[PDB]
C-alpha cells in the first residue's frame, strides 16, 4: 500500500501542509471546509427613506 | 432619548432641512450635506464641523 502517496500518515518529519503535487497525489491531506454566508445585498445595506 | 448621538441627529436634521441655502464644509466629498439623519447613529460618522 503506497506510503509515497500516505506521506503524512507515514512521515512524522513532514509538516501537515505539503502536497508534492506536480508528481504524486497523496489521496489523504489537510483540507479546510468554510462557513460564509452569500447574503444579497438589498438585504444587508438598507435605503433610508 | 438615551442615544448618545441625539445632538448630532439634532444638528443634523437641521441641515438636511436647510441644505440648499446655507452651506457647510464637511471632512471628505464622499458624504455631501444631504446625508440623512436617520444614519447618524455611531459616534464616528460625527462632523468635524
Amino acid at each position: 500500500i503506497p506510503v509515497e502517496r500516505y506521506n503524512i500518515l507515514t512521515n512524522p518529519d513532514a509538516p501537515p501542509t505539503q502536497i508534492q503535487l506536480p508528481e504524486v497525489v497523496d489521496l489523504y491531506n489537510v483540507v479546510t471546509r468554510y462557513a460564509y454566508e452569500t447574503p444579497p445585498i438589498t438585504a444587508v445595506v438598507m435605503g433610508v427613506p | 432619548t438615551t442615544d448618545p448621538c441625539a445632538p448630532v441627529k439634532a444638528f443634523m436634521t437641521l441641515a438636511n432641512m436647510m441644505v440648499g441655502f446655507e452651506t457647510i464644509p464637511m471632512d471628505n466629498q464622499i458624504y455631501t450635506q444631504s446625508r440623512r439623519a436617520s444614519a447618524f447613529s455611531t459616534p464616528h460618522t460625527w462632523p468635524r464641523c
